[PDB]
């Protein structure tokens, strides 16, 4: 998948930690199961990531 | 007098485009080279209003062209005409005789303004015979003269100042509105036109009286043409003519108004209406550079209200309180308990004239809608003087040595006078206090104790002789005397905030509940706004409403089922349009 | 650190707008409120900052 | 601010006794209870409200005060009905409208005036004001310094 | 700059905290304490920014 390297695929791994709320729909998390983490309850007040 | 009108014609009624029409200027103030951005009622860009036309000529049937339309926040009134016909506007009036009817009766020999507070009749027209002078020799309007408030006359108004041409002279444009009491009303006139034109134009301000009443609809008025070359009935026998008029109502709304070198209004754009405005309102201009902008957000607005209280119809004992026959000392200031029971604090109010129920962290009016925990009532007779000294904070006597109060309290006193309860014929000396005592007492904290103590050291262990003198001194009380020392009973309602424990409050009847969809909700004064689900979470048998991360709650328990529910905004984003330009389109595409 | 900055009571009788409006009338809830949201403001303008 | 007259008598609510005075119809009019000897409560007493609304309309009322003759080209005080300040007061060719009595600007301060008797309009420009920094040339040489207004 | 800014009245009535929550009720006492804190905490951050 994709076009990445062998060194490129060990260097997305190591820091990739949190890729952050990158735009996550509304359905994502409404409420449904226990969920409610850190990104779904920043973005009901108004703190988005584009 | 007045005779009824017959002959009722009921036709469709056309609508027409108003393309950017009923501009004026919000205040009587100069500015010239600004975008200045109003906000006032305004009528919207492009909407239809109701063409009625003025149609069956001769004197076949000549219709009912003067309807009584309703008058909800504003009148577009316009009008095209050559021979000057439609005049005589009722507006804000019931119809009823209820109140002041309104009536402006002009193009007689002078502009007059008619404002009485007649009986009105059942059928209104104004007539006008066909002589060599055009009198209105008939009042059908009104046949009563109970009373006159307001009389005007006016010279400059509404006279067709122009030439003699074939061609419409006229177009009419007027705006009825009150502002919150009183009635202001604009106008400006527009020369021919070779069915509203297109173009731009602002009203300039006129005349306005307070009047003030109730308003249930607009009733215009059409000069009547009777004639002897027809015989018809008193009610509608004149010839028709030919005349048409607009009416438009006027909304709330959001304008970005641009003046001119001379101080005249020469555009405007009505946000609101498309995507591309809105952006030209954010960039405050009015031509858009390509590229993306973000002009606002979209929310789902609640469509429902829900309120939901517990099911107990217990009256709380506040008689016994207040109706007791002997109250107690000042040091001994009988603490009670009320609970499990609906408190109305309206019943409250009926005590003595002299009243002083003030009050600390919720006012005083809105005890009904909220819900307590653990209300107390503490009662007892304190001398007139020290109503005012028995306060949060407040050093003195009766406040350090008797009763102490919290700094933080909540909850408030209530203090009648008790003239001639208290007093006896030679006064009343019952009621003690401590004159002295070690030292300040801790808040909400009572001792009573009448030993002597060593008050110049040398104790005197019972023998209450020189230089011990007694803790507990009585009041005098004297049947009449001044007001700064006469008893008075004060009570004080300490309650308990935070609502973990809601058990008494008041009076609200509990409504359905309703899930899955934007609605507002009270759960036992807990108002907010999201949408109630069924929750998985599992509360432990003594678990209340649960929290999340930051302080907003959650989830709730049902005071009633005593279920877990979830609570969530219904909506909300950003908003964004992507335009290419102003110069070369005036399409745009829009990203939620 | 912003998301929890939000339940400062920042001298006021509460933290949460609704309590503030429901237990007062607005000639002293005016304060109350007015105190909120200066307090917001100046907690929101130090993050643009950094 | 809304005044009624209605003398129809009112339906009580529900189980209606359609108007016909009857029972369980009520009567909203009423008499109030005066005596020469009673409460200090229920006693009678006159009560009179009077409202006003300052506005950018002309002012009605401006009482007992002084009006002295207007002066132009100096940086003077100003009391024009109730509007205050400091200013000029030089002559404006600025086109009000009949109906337009204030000016205004970005900052919302009145640039223009129209007075209340001459009928005229007037600018105002708060006269002149800045200017600093005195230059030294060191304290050991000399204590001789200009000035750059 | 930062220590000179520790003696001044900020709006209130001293810039001594002796005069202020003794010897005086407790409501505008307390109000007064959070206006000079306030103030404190401002200059506090705009050094900490510069
Ligand atoms: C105005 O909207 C359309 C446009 O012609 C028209 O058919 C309609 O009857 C008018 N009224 C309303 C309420 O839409
Ligand atoms: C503004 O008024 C002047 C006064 O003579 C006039 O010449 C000019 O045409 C007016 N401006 C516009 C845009 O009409
Ligand atoms: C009244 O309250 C009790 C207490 O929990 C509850 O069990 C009962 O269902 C309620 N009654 C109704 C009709 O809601
Ligand atoms: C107390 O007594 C007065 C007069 O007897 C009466 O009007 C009132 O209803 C009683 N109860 C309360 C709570 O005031
Ligand atoms: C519209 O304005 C842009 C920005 O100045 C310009 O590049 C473009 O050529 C204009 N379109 C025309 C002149 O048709
Ligand atoms: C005001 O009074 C005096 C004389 O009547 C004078 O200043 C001036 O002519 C008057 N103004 C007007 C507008 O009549």
């Amino acid at each position: 998948p994709s076009k990445r390297s062998f060194i490129e695929d060990l260097l997305f791994n190591k820091v990739t930690l949190a890729d952050a709320g990158f735009i996550k729909q509304y359905g994502d998390c409404l409420g449904d199961i226990a969920a409610r983490d850190l990104i779904c309850a920043q973005k009901f007040k108004g703190l988005t990531v584009l | 007098q007045c005779v009824n009108l017959t002959t009722r014609t009921q036709l469709p009624p056309a609508y027409t485009n108003s393309f950017t029409r009923g501009v004026y200027y919000p205040d009587k103030v100069f500015r010239s080279s600004v975008l200045h951005s109003t906000q006032d009622l305004f009528l919207p860009f492009f909407s239809n209003v109701t063409w009625f036309h003025v149609i069956s000529g001769t004197n076949g049937t000549k219709r009912f062209d003067n309807p009584v339309l309703p008058f909800n926040d504003g009148v577009y009134f316009a009008s095209i005409e050559k021979s000057n016909i439609i005049r005589g506007w009722i507006f804000g009036t019931t119809l009823d005789s209820k109140t002041q009817s309104l009536l402006i009766v002009n193009n007689a020999t002078n502009v007059v303004i008619k404002v009485c507070e007649f009986q009105f009749c059942n059928d209104p027209f104004l007539d006008h015979k066909n002589n060599k002078s055009w009198m209105e020799s008939e009042f059908r309007v009104y046949s009563s003269a109970n009373n006159c408030t307001f009389e005007y006359v006016s010279q400059p108004f509404l006279m067709d100042l122009e030439g003699k041409q074939g061609n419409f002279k006229n177009l009419r444009e007027f705006v009825f509105k009150n502002i919150d009491g009183y009635f202001k009303i604009y106008s400006k006139h527009t020369p021919i036109i070779v069915d509203l034109p297109q173009g731009f134009s602002a009203l300039e301000p006129l005349v306005d009286l307070p009047i003030g009443i109730n308003i249930t609809r607009f009733q215009t008025l059409l000069a009547l043409h009777r004639s002897y070359l027809t015989p018809g009935d008193s009610s509608s026998g004149w010839t028709a003519g030919a005349a048409a008029y607009y009416v438009g109502y006027l909304q709330p709304r959001t304008f970005l108004l641009k003046y001119n070198e001379n101080g005249t209004i020469t555009d405007a754009v009505d946000c609101a209406l498309d995507p591309l405005s809105e952006t030209k309102c954010t960039l405050k201009s009015f031509t858009v550079e390509k590229g993306i902008y973000q002009t606002s957000n979209f929310r789902v607005q609640p469509t429902e209200s829900i309120v939901r209280f517990p099911n107990i119809t217990n009256l709380c004992p506040f008689d016994e309180v207040f109706n007791a026959t002997r109250f107690a000392s000042v040091y001994a200031w009988n603490r009670k308990r009320i609970s499990n029971c609906v408190a109305d604090y309206s019943v409250l109010y009926n005590l003595a004239p002299f009243f002083t129920f003030k009050c600390y962290g919720v006012s005083p009016t809105k005890l009904n809608d909220l819900c307590f925990t653990n209300v107390y009532a503490d009662s007892f007779v304190i001398r007139g003087d020290e109503v005012r000294q028995i306060a949060p904070g407040q050093t003195g006597n009766i406040a350090d040595y008797n009763y102490k109060l919290p700094d933080d309290f909540t909850g408030c006193v209530i203090a009648w006078n008790s003239n001639k309860l208290d007093s006896k014929v030679s006064g009343n000396y019952n009621y003690l206090y401590r004159l002295f005592r070690k030292s300040n007492l801790k808040p909400f904290e009572r001792d009573i104790s009448t030993e002597i103590y060593q008050a110049g050291n040398k104790p005197c262990n019972g023998v209450a002789g020189f230089n011990c003198y007694f803790p507990l001194r009585s009041y005098s009380f004297r049947p009449t005397y001044g007001v700064g020392h006469q008893p008075y009973r004060v009570v004080v309602l300490s309650f308990e905030l935070l609502h973990a424990p809601a058990t008494v409050c008041g009076p609200k009847k509990s409504t359905n509940l309703v899930k899955n969809k934007c609605v507002n909700f009270n759960f036992n004064g807990l108002k907010g706004t999201g949408v109630l689900t069924e929750s998985n979470k599992k509360f432990l048998p003594f678990q209340q409403f649960g929290r999340d991360i930051a302080d907003t709650t959650d989830a709730v328990r049902d005071p009633q089922t005593l279920e877990i529910l979830d609570i969530t905004p219904c909506s909300f984003g950003g908003v964004s349009v992507i335009t290419p330009g102003t110069n070369t389109s005036n399409q745009v595409a829009v990203l939620y | 650190t912003l998301v929890k900055q939000l339940s400062s009571k920042f001298g006021a009788i509460s933290s949460v707008l609704n309590d503030i409006f429901s237990r007062l009338d607005p000639p002293e809830a005016e304060v109350q409120i007015d105190r909120l949201i200066t307090g917001r403001l100046q907690s929101l303008q130090t993050y643009v900052t950094q």
